[PDB]
């Protein structure tokens, strides 16, 4: 939370260069590889037997698109993340039973993916802005847990 | 590592717990669910109400596993290996939750051990539960 | 924080029985015993070599009383913990250089002391109310860090 | 535990880092200070400014220690013994901070190793930094 104006501008500028479907697929796949206990939600998704199978799995890619598309839309509401994500928060708690620590892990992986994709453009100040964003989104998605 | 004094402290405290171990495991789960609601995400199939037989049954099995770990404090990885497998590959509880349950187990022991829960014993029990936690998460990846 | 009616009541009721001086000494001493790296902030406090030395140390007892006194005062302001602790937050960051993780560790040791001292009266619902409070106070003390 | 495949992945990736290891350690430190400002509480009398000699010197020492660990990956507790004493007995950095630095080191590697930072290598590196962190906090209590 608590982006400065220039940090907001930095986030928006970088994101305008992101292929959301591609980064979403890559981030969710890497989540399932690096933190494989996150596979617990995806037993119906078919082959997760190797890193290549995970990264190549069409259902993993499709879910990544869905997740990062909602993340992307949320970037338009950096001053109201709790409101924006409230109904998804209730869903993730009441029906999906997703431990919000998963949101934090996905945030870590997304930051590593943006670093990988953008290289030196993903500067320390840009990373710090994105860390505020991923913390804020995770906190918002966790807020209606009970 | 667990020092010999730690092991002595743990054996003494758990020995006093005795036949109440199952009760205290259940109480620790209840404390965890109330204090840290995100942990409920792992039990959508349980009645979480106070007195729940599902909570009692879990508490008993957890207690028996800890009893076994205390009896095998020099060889904990092997004693807990089946449970390390279960948590790593089936239950897939995020490792952050083990610190939450450990705290609630400590709180439960504190609430039931007026004489035994000295600062030194508290320190040893905290190290013991962190070690059990480490063992239980050692196969996650 | 957001306490239920039952929770604010639970907090107030238990706190009426707390000898803030004695509990504060006990909680600070236990912090230094259970997480002994925390002694890094108390180099001038004298003998911290053994658990009995820590628990009996007059400077540890004196400081515990001051720390839990400020905690106690804050319980009158559960709705405004950030504003209430802002001055002490800035002090702990800018002058004392205390990692706010320490506030979390102290919260959990305080909860352990309350359980040890009060026994069965420190029920799971009373604990839950105190967990919200110690998280709220730690976050309020962390808030002005930069 | 590091798998034999993790050790292979780490030796390859760190070999590629090569002579840039010190620069990367300094960049990781800066990333950590900016992303997680509470970590600055450990460096209250450091010149934290971008490019400072103190930041560069820390980065070089951390890099050398990681190089030692990678070279001696089956014997890390002995290899890192002096540093585990230093962190446990003197610096006394709260263990939570090791995850923060490790994330920043991983981000730094990602930003500089586009060819090498595959999913499997990312996992191995993450495990490696977690293992180094464990060794560095092993003597805390
Ligand atoms: C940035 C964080 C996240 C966002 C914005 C997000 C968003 C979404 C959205 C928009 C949906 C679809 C809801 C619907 O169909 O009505 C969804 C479903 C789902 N999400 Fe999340 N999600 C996030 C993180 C996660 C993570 C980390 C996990 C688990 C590791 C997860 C597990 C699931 C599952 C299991 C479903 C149901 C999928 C299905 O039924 O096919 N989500 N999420
Ligand atoms: C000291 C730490 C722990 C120990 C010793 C332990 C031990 C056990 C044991 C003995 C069982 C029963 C296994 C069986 O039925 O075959 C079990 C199951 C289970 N545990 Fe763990 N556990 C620990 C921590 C955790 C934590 C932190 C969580 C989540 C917050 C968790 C969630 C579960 C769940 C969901 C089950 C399955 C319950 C059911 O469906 O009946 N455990 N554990
Ligand atoms: C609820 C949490 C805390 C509160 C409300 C609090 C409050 C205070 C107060 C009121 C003082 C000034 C006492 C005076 O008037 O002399 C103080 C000083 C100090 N506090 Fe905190 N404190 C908290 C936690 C901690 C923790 C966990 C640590 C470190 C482990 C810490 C480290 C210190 C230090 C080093 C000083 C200066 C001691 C000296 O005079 O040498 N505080 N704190
Ligand atoms: C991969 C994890 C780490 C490694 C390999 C590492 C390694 C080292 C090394 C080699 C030194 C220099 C020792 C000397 O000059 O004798 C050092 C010093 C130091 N480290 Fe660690 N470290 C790690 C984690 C951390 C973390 C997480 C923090 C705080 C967030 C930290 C804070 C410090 C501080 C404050 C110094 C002293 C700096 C000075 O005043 O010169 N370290 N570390």
């Amino acid at each position: 939370v608590h982006l400065t104006p220039e940090e907001k501008s930095a986030v928006t500028a970088l994101w305008g260069k992101v292929n959301v479907d591609e980064v979403g697929g890559e981030a969710l796949g890497r989540l399932l590889v690096v933190y494989p206990w996150t596979q617990r939600f995806f037993e119906s998704f078919g082959d997760l037997s190797t890193p290549d199978a995970v990264m190549g799995n069409p259902k993993v890619k499709a879910h990544g698109k869905k997740v990062l598309g909602a993340f992307s839309d949320g970037l338009a509401h950096l001053d109201n993340l709790k409101g924006t994500f409230a109904t998804l928060s209730e869903l993730h708690c009441d029906k999906l039973h997703v431990d919000p620590e998963n949101f934090r892990l996905l945030g870590n992986v997304l930051v590593c993916v943006l670093a990988h994709h953008f290289g030196k453009e993903f500067t320390p100040p840009v990373q710090a802005a994105y860390q505020k964003v991923v913390a804020g989104v995770a906190n918002a998605l966790a807020h209606k847990y009970h | 590592v667990l020092s010999p004094a730690d092991k002595t402290n743990v054996k003494a405290a758990w020995g006093k717990v005795g036949a109440h171990a199952g009760e205290y495991g259940a109480e620790a789960l209840e404390r965890m669910f109330l204090s840290f609601p995100t942990t409920k995400t792992y039990f959508p199939h349980f009645d979480l109400s106070h007195g729940s037989a599902q909570v009692k049954g879990w508490g008993k099995k957890v207690a028996d596993a800890l009893t076994n770990a205390v009896a095998h404090v020099d060889d904990m990885p092997n004693a807990l290996s089946a449970l390390s497998d279960l948590h790593a590959h089936k239950l897939r509880v995020d490792p952050v939750n083990f610190k939450l349950l450990s705290h609630c187990l400590l709180v439960t022991l504190a609430a039931h051990l007026p004489a035994e829960f000295t600062p030194a014993v508290h320190a040893s029990l905290d190290k013991f539960l962190a070690s059990v936690s480490t063992v239980l998460t050692s196969k996650y990846r």
